[PDB]
RNA sequence: CACCGCCCGUCGCUACUACCGAUUGGAUGGUUUAGUGAGGCCCUCGGAUCGGCCCCGCCGGGGUGCCCUGGCGGAGCGCUGA
RNA sequence: CCCGCCUCUCGGCCGAAGCGUUUACUUUGAAAAAAUUAGAGUGUUCAAAGCAGGCCGCCUGGAUACCGCAGCUAGGAAUAAU
RNA sequence: CUUUAAAUCCUUUAACGAGGAUCCAUUGGAGGGCAAGUCUGGUGCCAGCAGCCGCGGUAAUUCCAGCUCCAAUAGCGUAUAU
RNA sequence: UACCUGGUUGAUCCUGCCAGUAGCAUAUGCUUGUCUCAAAGAUUAAGCCAUGCAUGUCUAAGUACGCACGGCCGGUACAGUGAAACUGCGAAUGGCUCAUUAAAUCAGUUAUGGUUCCUUUGGUCGCUCGUACUUGGAUAACUGUGGUAAUUCUAGAGCUAAUACAUGCCGACGGGCGCUGACCCCCUUCGCGGGGGGGAUGCGUGCAUUUAUCAGUGGUGACUCUAGAUAACCUCGGGCCGAUCGCACGCCGCGGCGACGACCCAUUCGAACGUCUGCCCUAUCAACUUUCGAUGGUAGUCGCCGUGCCUACCAUGGUGACCACGGGUGACGGGGAAUCAGGGUUCGAUUCCGGAGAGGGAGCCUGAGAAACGGCUACCACAUCCAAGGAAGGCAGCAGGCGCGCAAAU
C-alpha cells in the first residue's frame, strides 16, 4: 500500500538500493484524516496489536485549558486562523496538531465571574451570581482573592469579542480528540504577529 | 532433516610415490611376516602410529608444566602401556617416538594366536579366527585385527562350541562318520 | 517466519539437557512459562532421562495427567512445563522431593531434599517499583509478583518465600561476605563467598567471588544468585558442594 | 643431417579460428519520457430491503380499554435505526 | 619470580573512595548456539561410529580446549605516534 | 525363535551345504619417467599404441595375439572442476 | 613423510614451461561373494504438470427434541452413548528450493530510556456512592420445494438453542475526600472590627483514554520514569466494572473444589527497527547524488514506535583513489568442507541458525501474528472442462510422469 519503509530510497552515499523483500504489513501507512469542522463523525481503525486507533473526521467540540488559572472546560471550535505547515490547511479548515483555532470562551468568562467576583467581557439573574447577598465571612475570602485578579490585556481584549485564540495540543488523527490550550503570554504575542502578517 | 549421523573418516593414507621398490619391499615383508591380507592393512597401522606420533609431536613443543601436557601426555602414555606397546617403566613422552611399526602388528589377535601356541602357522591363526574358533574371555571374536590389551591377553582360549574346544565336531567328520 | 516458532530441533537444544543424537529429529520445546528457554528443564526430560520413571514419551503424559507431580506445590498437567533453579519438584505418591540445583559441571541435578525442607524456596528479586496508590510490588526471578514487600528489599537480593502461601518470610541483602551461587556463563555452578563488586556506569557489573578452596572467579551481576547469609547456605547442596575440581583431580578422584 | 648448412617474404592449395562486417534483419530482459489504466483500500454521497416506535376497530371483565399483557388492522420520505 | 625505605575525598590502627593527556602493544579475566574438529572416559566381537554403561536395589559418566577480527575488563608501560 | 506398529536385515540355533573345494576376482600395465619380457606368431611408416619423450619403412624391448610376471585388490581404469 | 621425475643440445650448466605423481568430488567404462553405516532432480529449466495424499479438533466441564442406538423395571426439564451443524482454537509452525540480493543478507556486539506481544506463569478483578430467582431478536443441523450441462454452487418455505450476536441492573452502601458554602457557635464580641469551631443544601469522584498545570513514593549512569494532588475530557464504528458451565454436597441466610472469562500490570516465546566492525572480481566505470528527496532544520500527517517515512516552508548539503558511483558474478550469508610443515589456496544449493520466494508482478480480508498463496482479488503468461451461457486453476510438500540434460531413487 502506502509504505513507510526505509528501503525504497538511496543510501547516504547516494547510490540506488535494490530491494530484498516486498512490502510487509509492519511497513504499512494509511491515508490521512483531514479532520474538518462539522458534527462529530469518528471511525475506528483496527490496527496491529489488536488495539483501536480513533480516526476523527469531523469535530465541533474539544476540551481546552486556560492554563494560568487551571480551569479546563469543553468549548465549541469556531474557525481556524493559522497553520505553521501549510496554508491549504487554513482555507480548508483542517484540524491537525499545533494549528491555531478559535474557541467559544463562554465557560471561561462564566468561571471568571464565578470564582472571582469581577466581570469579564461586557440581566439580573446573572447578577445573582455577580451581585448577591453574602455574609461578611465569605466576603472576607472574596475580598482576599481579588488582589491577584487582574487579567492581562491580550486575552481580555478578545473576551470583548467572545473568541479566545487557542492551539490544539492533542493529535486528532490518532486519538479522535481535539484537546489543547489557549494561547497566552509570549506565545500569544508571537501568533498574533503571525496572523497579522499572514494576511 | 533426518535422525542420522554421517560422521565417518578414512583410516589409511595412500602413499605418494606409488612404485618405489624399497617401500614395496618393506611392506611386502610385513605382509608376509605378520599374515596380513593386503597393503591397506599395513597402511592402516601406519596411519594409527602416525596419528599417535602427531599427538606427541604436538605436545612436545610446550612448557612442561602446562596442564594440557600434564593431562594428555599421561592419558596417551597410559593407553600405550595399556595396550602393551610401551613398557611399564619407560612412561615418558620421548619414548612414544621410538615406537616401530611392528609394535601394533604384534598385538593383533592373529599374531597373538600364533605366538600363544594356538596355531601351527600364522596363516592357520587367521583362518582359525575367521572360522569362529577363538574367543577372548567368553566373547567369541571373528575379527583378526582385534588388538588384545593385556588384561585380555591372559584369557585367550578355544571356544566352548568348537571341535578343538568342548565338542560337537563339524559337518565334515560327522558326514565322514556315517559309513553305513 | 511470519509468526512465532513452535518446534525445536535436537542438535539446537541446550547442551545441559544431555540429549542423544539418534533418538529422533526433534527435541521438546519448553512451553512458555516462568523460566527462559535455554535455562530450564521440561518435565518430559526430567522424568524420562534423569529419573527413568517412564521410558517412552507417552508414559510421561500418563504420569502427569493422573495429578501426580507438583511443581512448587501446584499440580502441573503440562509435560513440557519449564522448571529450574529451585523449583521444588514434589511427587507425593512415592514421597520424594527434588530441588533443581546446578551441579558444578553446569547441569541440573537429581538432588533430593528433606520433606521438611520442601515448604520454601529462594527467589532473586529483579524489579522493584510502585503502583496504583503507592502499593509497592516485587518481582522475583521466576516472575512471581508479590505486593507489599519489606521496604528494605532492593534489586539483586534473595528472599525466602513460603511455598504454600506465596509470602515473604525473610530476605538477604546483597553484600560482600554472603555465600553465593552462579546461575551463569562459563562459571556456572561454583559456590563461594563474595569479595567484590566493580561498579560501571552503563554496562554489566562484574562481581568477584572466592571459593571454599580459595580459587577465585568473577561473573556478571545478572548471574549472581545469593544462597545464604554469611558462609551459611540456606538449602541442601549437591554432593560436590560447588567446588570445581580440574580435569586432573577429577581423573584422580575417578581413580 | 655440421655450407652440398640453415632460413625470410609475396602469391597460388587445403581445413580451422576471430575481425570490420553491406544488412536500419530477428531473438530477447532491464531502465525509461508521455498518454490511457483492471483491481483492492480510504473518504464524500447513495438507500433497494428489513426491524422498532406512533394512530385507531380487537376486551360490560381486579378501576364500571379507567395502567390489564389476549387477536390485531392498514395508508402515513411519519420517527427513526440497522 | 614478588614488594618496600629509598594521589585525595574521609568509613568502621582506612575494606570504603574526588581523580590522572590519549591510543597502538601485551597478559589475565567476562560473554561467546549446539553439530563438526583436536580430546578424556567406556571391549558397539575390533573398527567407522555411539553416549553409554558397571557390580551381587547400589555406584558413576554425559569432561575439556581452541573459536581469528571488532567490542568489554583489570594488571604491565620496554618498543612506537601525539 | 528374536527384532518390529506388522514384516524384513543383523544376532542365536535345528536339518542340508567343499576337491579342480567349476562355490573358477577383476581392472590397467611390462622402452624411459615407473615395480614388471632384452621371449614366441602376425603387420611391415599401413593398422595402430603413445598424458610427455617416442615405437611402426621384414631379429617391433611399445601395435595386434599367446605364454610368463606385477601393481592395486572386491575393486580399479578413463574425462572435467580442484 | 618440510620429497621430486622425463622433454630444447653432438655434449654441459641454467631461466623455463609441458607431461608425470598423490588427494578430492560429478559423470562414465569394465567388474562383484558377505556384513554394519550412508549421500541421492542442486548444477541445465525457480521449466511444465495427470492422479492419490500432505491440517485438523470434544473433555466430568460452550450449544443435542436426529429413536441413530438406548436405559426409565417406567412418568417426567434433561438418564447415558452420541453422527451432523453452530461456536472456540489451529491452519502464520513444519516442509521444499536458492531465483532475486555485494554494506543488502549475515556474524560477533550493543540498545530499545523509541514499540507491539495470542498463549503460559504470578499480581489485579464489593477500590466506582450511581426483570436480576437470569432479559431480547435471529440463524444453522433437521423437515420440505427446486435451479444449473458444470463446482467443497447454493436459492425459496417451515422449526429450535449459545461461552454466537446483543441489551442491561441489583449488591458492596454506613459513608469518605475535594468544590460551593445560606446558617449556627465560641473571639480581646472595645469603636470600625475580629481568630477558630461545627456545618444546611447542591456538585464532582476508581482504573483505562486524552490534554493543561503544582509538588518531589521508590529507582536509574541518565527521564519529560513510576507514584501522588487539581480542573476537566472519555468516541453510537462505544473500556473494564462476570446474566456462562461441571463436580461435591450441605451446614442454620452462609459455603468448598474446579474448567472457561477479561480492562490492566509483570515476564515467557519472540518479532520489528537501530549502533560499532567485517564481503569476491573490474578503471576498456573518476566523479556521483537533486527542490517531484539527494544531506540537514522547524511544524505536522502517518506508523506499533524513532526518523524525509511522506507533505509544507527554509538552508546547499552528502559520498570519493583509505576506490564513491556504475558493471560482473555458474553470488543466499554464516556455523563449516577438501587439501595442508608454517603460511596459504579453493569450495560451501545442501539435514543447524538467519534471510527470501511459492509462474511473473501487485493489492487486500481475517487475525495477537501474513502482504499468507495446501487464503482471496485482478493484470500478464500458459493451460483443463463447456450445452460456448459459464466453471476451476498453481508439486521450488511426499511419491510420480513430461522436458532439459554427461548427471540423480518406490
Amino acid at each position: 500500500g502506502i509504505s513507510r519503509d526505509n528501503w525504497h530510497k538511496r543510501r547516504k552515499t547516494g547510490g540506488k538500493r535494490k530491494p530484498y523483500h516486498k512490502k510487509r504489513k509492519y511497513e504499512l501507512g494509511r491515508p490521512a484524516a483531514n479532520t474538518k469542522i462539522g458534527p462529530r463523525r469518528i471511525h475506528t481503525v483496527r490496527v496491529r496489536g489488536g488495539n483501536k486507533k480513533y480516526r476523527a473526521l469531523r469535530l465541533d467540540v474539544g476540551n481546552f485549558s486556560w492554563g494560568s488559572e487551571c480551569c479546563t472546560r469543553k468549548t465549541r471550535i469556531i474557525d481556524v486562523v493559522y497553520n505553521a505547515s501549510n496554508n491549504e490547511l487554513v482555507r480548508t479548515k483542517t484540524l491537525v496538531k499545533n494549528c491555531i483555532v478559535l474557541i467559544d470562551s463562554t465557560p471561561y468568562r462564566q468561571w471568571y465571574e464565578s470564582h472571582y467576583a469581577l466581570p469579564l467581557g461586557r440581566t439580573p439573574e446573572e447578577e445573582e451570581i455577580l451581585n448577591k447577598k453574602r455574609s461578611k465571612k465569605i466576603q472576607k475570602k472574596y475580598d482576599e482573592r481579588k488582589k491577584n485578579a487582574k487579567i492581562s490585556s491580550l486575552l481580555e481584549e478578545q473576551f470583548q469579542q467572545g473568541k479566545l485564540l487557542a492551539c490544539i495540543a492533542s493529535r486528532p488523527g490518532q486519538c479522535g480528540r481535539a484537546d489543547g490550550y489557549v494561547l497566552e503570554g509570549k506565545e500569544l504575542e508571537f501568533y498574533l504577529r503571525k496572523i497579522k502578517a499572514r494576511k | 532433516p533426518v535422525a542420522r549421523s554421517w560422521v565417518c573418516r578414512k583410516t589409511y593414507v595412500t602413499p605418494r610415490r606409488p612404485f618405489e621398490k624399497s617401500r614395496l619391499d618393506q611392506e611386502l615383508k610385513l605382509i608376509g611376516e605378520y599374515g596380513l591380507r593386503n597393503k591397506r592393512e599395513v597402511w592402516r597401522v601406519k596411519f594409527t602410529l602416525a596419528k599417535i606420533r602427531k599427538a606427541a609431536r604436538e605436545l612436545l613443543t610446550l612448557d612442561e608444566k602446562d596442564p594440557r601436557r600434564l593431562f594428555e601426555g599421561n592419558a596417551l602414555l597410559r593407553r600405550l602401556v595399556r595396550i602393551g606397546v610401551l613398557d611399564e617403566g619407560k612412561m615418558k613422552l620421548d619414548y612414544i617416538l621410538g615406537l616401530k611399526i611392528e609394535d601394533f602388528l604384534e598385538r593383533r589377535l592373529q599374531t597373538q594366536v600364533f605366538k600363544l601356541g594356538l596355531a601351527k602357522s600364522i596363516h592357520h591363526a587367521r583362518v582359525l579366527i575367521r572360522q569362529r574358533h577363538i574367543r577372548v574371555r567368553k566373547q567369541v571374536v571373528n575379527i583378526p585385527s582385534f588388538i588384545v590389551r593385556l588384561d585380555s591377553q591372559k584369557h585367550i582360549d578355544f571356544s566352548l562350541r568348537s571341535p578343538y574346544g568342548g565338542g560337537r565336531p563339524g559337518r565334515v567328520k560327522r558326514k565322514n562318520a556315517k559309513k553305513g | 517466519a511470519r509468526g512465532p516458532k513452535k518446534h525445536l530441533k535436537r542438535v539446537a537444544a541446550p547442551k545441559h539437557w544431555m540429549l542423544d543424537k539418534l533418538t529422533g529429529v526433534f527435541a521438546p520445546r519448553p512451553s512458555t512459562g516462568p523460566h527462559k528457554l535455554r535455562e530450564c528443564l521440561p518435565l518430559i526430560i526430567f522424568l524420562r532421562n534423569r529419573l527413568k520413571y517412564a521410558l517412552t514419551g507417552d508414559e510421561v503424559k500418563k504420569i502427569c495427567m493422573q495429578r501426580f507431580i507438583k511443581i512448587d506445590g501446584k499440580v502441573r498437567t503440562d509435560i513440557t512445563y519449564p522448571a529450574g533453579f529451585m523449583d521444588v519438584i514434589s511427587i507425593d505418591k512415592t514421597g520424594e522431593n527434588f530441588r533443581l540445583i546446578y551441579d558444578t559441571k553446569g547441569r541440573f541435578a537429581v538432588h533430593r531434599i528433606t520433606p521438611e525442607e520442601a515448604k520454601y524456596k529462594l527467589c532473586k528479586v529483579r524489579k522493584i517499583f510502585v503502583g496504583t496508590k503507592g502499593i509497592p510490588h516485587l518481582v522475583t526471578h521466576d516472575a512471581r509478583t508479590i505486593r507489599y514487600p519489606d521496604p528494605l528489599i532492593k534489586v539483586n537480593d534473595t528472599i525466602q518465600i513460603d511455598l504454600e502461601t506465596g509470602k515473604i518470610t525473610d530476605f538477604i541483602k546483597f553484600d560482600t561476605g554472603n555465600l553465593c551461587m552462579v546461575t551463569g556463563g562459563a562459571n556456572l555452578g561454583r559456590i563461594g563467598v563474595i569479595t567484590n563488586r566493580e561498579r560501571h556506569p552503563g554496562s554489566f557489573d562484574v562481581v568477584h567471588v572466592k571459593d571454599a578452596n580459595g580459587n577465585s572467579f568473577a561473573t556478571r551481576l545478572s548471574n549472581i544468585f545469593v544462597i545464604g547469609k554469611g558462609n551459611k547456605p540456606w538449602i541442601s547442596l549437591p554432593r560436590g558442594k560447588g567446588i570445581r575440581l580440574t580435569i586432573a583431580e577429577e581423573r584422580d578422584k575417578r581413580l
